[PDB]
């Protein structure tokens, strides 16, 4: 290969892991970049901003422990009015419906979590400490987590504004999975005009926004005018 | 009485001592990080105070390491001044320690009260001589005004030592250890 | 005391036409459980003054 | 059969009044060793004691 | 072992014989040198101040003997109405309570008797004869039995403050048991944030002050370059 092409399977690599489904490690090395940074802005609204952020992911990172103790106590049960098909069928279907449900909540509050990270960023007003790469790491990674705990919850069209103000941020635009969920999300879009038969005009937005981030998540993976380009290029043109 | 007080400030004039003959190790890391700790290589600089970071932080002329210590702003930073040159050698396995010149730190967040006042920049000027060195170190109050510690009364001298300069030596050799140990 | 006297749940799963909904059922009724304490028994300590006087 | 076995562990976690469960193993003890303490006469030690579970 | 880990290990016995649970043979040992150096010291203020904290210490140690001879005389009664589980399980509840309670109004007695000893101490207003090692010697004797005695019935909080005004007395820092009760009191306080949906402000700041006092009990006892202060800072962070 390339110099820029083994460069660019390292870091696609990398892009890859930094929009990883959390865990505890993950946790770990996510707050621990994310501490890093604090320290060095010294900034009592910054320092807020984190510590709600944190309390979001800790809020996420207790529901994930629940979700497999709730699992494993409902499969340690002893059912007997479950000896038929249809009675298996319905207790599956509950169990994903108070899962759901108790997710539901845990993204609710934490996003209201990243929502108060967000209001105390919002409250440092000068732009030579906005233009820190520390504000910039920290807005980026509320937003990631915001992105993530809607998209697991398949909450797509509520991911949208948020990709959008988290590409315009220190170079995010040159991230692969940042371009691959805003495809899929604005795909649903599209989807759902087609299926409620909306208008044309949003049909086609919704399309000519997939097409864009399709073809840019295929630029920046593969490189411009690689086989994969190419044809993404001809499907469009 | 004067007794227990006389037994325990020679106890804390050699556990400084002790702990700033291992921080004159840290020579070691000059031709060479653990969490919350950010490390620069540098030389003695300005007022003969203050350590400035070299621009080349591998270059085998750094007579001085700057740490700053983070946890939840900057809350701790020592500079460590050493007296003599580096060996020649480019292997950090075999440096030898160089006796400091000076140890400066400064508590920014942690503060600790003397008698109700931080002492937020403590200042050795011989880490490497007699334990009892007292006379040599500089201590800055805030509540930053400058008093000598041999002019402390004693507790008081005594909680100097042991609740603000012990910890800072004993904090920072520590991590200065830990960079020095992952890299080597 | 206002709607924030209790935990103030606003619609309900499923499609709406707004973009609130209702939390864990068993917390929401546990709630109102909540709402009927708050508000009789601060009715209460009025009670109480009343007698006092 | 089975779900009448189920309905029973139900009843008996379920059972409650005045927000007490009347029924599970929280008799003689729970969380805390309270149990259905009765006064009766208006002095004390006119007291009735109940354990059901 | 070398001079540093020898006298480190010997000084960390020590500090854990100085917060032994109380017995008769540290209770002579600490009243005979009290005594001597209330002679030294020859101020009345302070002949009081250790008169109520001796007074608190009997408390304690009556209370110690009488929760032996409780537990025995129950132990020793016949129990014709025990036939059912549920009545022995009842029974040992009820005998925990009376325990309990008794061992509540005890240490109230003894810290209204510490208060007193402190009190006393406060009337020594000179510097000359507050810095002397007799005065603080003895405040830390009064804070140690007073962390102790909360301690041990769980009132955790309540620790905090005594031990913080302890280790900043007259060079009590360096107890490797100080720095644990304080992660540990700590502890309980960011876990009582989480359980009662507290701000978090007061989570972040108790689950710091228990990584400091966690991190620095671990230097004392552990030492400077062990593997343990190595992996504690790594994952505090």
């Amino acid at each position: 290969l390339t110099e820029d092409q083994k460069k660019k399977k390292k870091e696609i690599m990398e892009q890859e892991s930094l929009w990883k489904n959390p865990d505890f490690k993950g946790y770990n090395k996510t707050f621990q970049e994310l501490h890093q940074l604090s320290k060095t802005f010294a900034n009592n609204q910054f320092r807020l901003a984190l510590s709600n952020y944190q309390s979001g992911v800790n809020t996420i990172m207790k529901n994930r422990d629940w979700v497999e103790q709730y699992r494993k106590e409902e499969a340690e049960k002893k059912r007997l009015d479950e000896k038929w098909y249809w009675q298996k069928v319905d207790r599956k279907a509950r169990e994903e419906r108070v899962v759901y449900r108790e997710k539901m909540k845990a993204k609710q509050d934490a996003l209201n979590y990243f929502s108060k990270a967000i209001n105390h960023l919002d409250e440092i007003k000068n732009p030579d400490l906005r233009e820190r790469p520390e504000f910039k790491r920290l807005l980026s990674d509320v937003y990631r987590s915001w992105i993530m705990a809607e998209y697991d919850l398949q909450n797509l069209p509520q991911t949208i504004p948020i990709l959008e103000l988290y590409i315009e941020i220190d170079d995010n635009e040159k991230e692969y999975p940042a371009h691959k969920y805003l495809a899929s999300a604005y795909s649903f879009e599209e989807n759902m005009i087609k299926k409620t038969k909306g208008p044309d005009d949003m049909l086609f937005k919704y399309r000519y926004k997939k097409n864009v981030h399709l073809l840019r998540a295929t630029e920046l993976k593969y490189g411009k005018d690689s086989p994969e380009y190419k044809h993404i290029v001809n499907v469009i043109n | 009485s004067g007794k227990s007080m006389a037994d325990t400030e020679k106890e804390l004039d050699d556990n400084i001592s002790e702990v700033n003959k291992r921080l004159r190790l840290h020579t070691v890391l000059f031709k060479m990080l653990p969490h919350k700790t950010v490390l620069y290589k540098g030389k003695p600089s300005a007022d003969g105070e203050r350590c400035e970071a070299a621009d080349k932080q591998e270059a085998q002329d750094n007579t001085c390491l700057h740490l700053e210590v983070f946890d939840f702003a900057k809350f701790k930073k020592m500079e460590l001044f050493f007296e003599g040159s580096n060996n020649a050698d480019p292997d950090p396995r075999k440096e030898q320690p160089r006796n400091l010149t000076k140890i400066r730190t400064y508590i920014y967040q942690n503060n600790f009260l003397l008698e109700d006042k931080v002492i937020s920049v403590i200042a050795d000027v011989a880490p490497n001589g007699e334990p009892a060195h007292n006379d040599k170190i500089e201590l800055f109050y805030q509540h930053v005004g400058k008093y000598i510690l041999s002019n402390v009364e004693n507790p008081i001298r005594n909680n100097f030592k042991k609740q603000f300069y012990f910890k800072n030596l004993d904090y920072f050799d520590k991590l200065f250890t830990k960079i020095f140990d992952y890299n080597d | 005391t206002m709607t924030a006297r209790s935990l103030n749940l606003k619609g309900q799963s499923g499609e709406l036409l707004s973009l609130s909904t209702a939390d864990k059922s068993n917390d929401a009724i546990g709630t109102l459980d909540a709402a009927l304490t708050r508000i009789s028994k601060q009715r209460a300590n009025l009670g109480a003054y009343f007698n006092r006087l | 059969v089975s779900q009448l076995i189920d309905e029973v562990d139900r009843i008996a976690s379920q059972a409650e009044f005045n927000k007490m469960n009347l029924l599970q193993g929280d008799f003689a003890r729970g969380s805390r060793a309270t149990s259905m303490w009765f006064h009766i006469g208006p002095n004390m030690h006119q007291r009735e004691r109940v354990f059901i579970a």
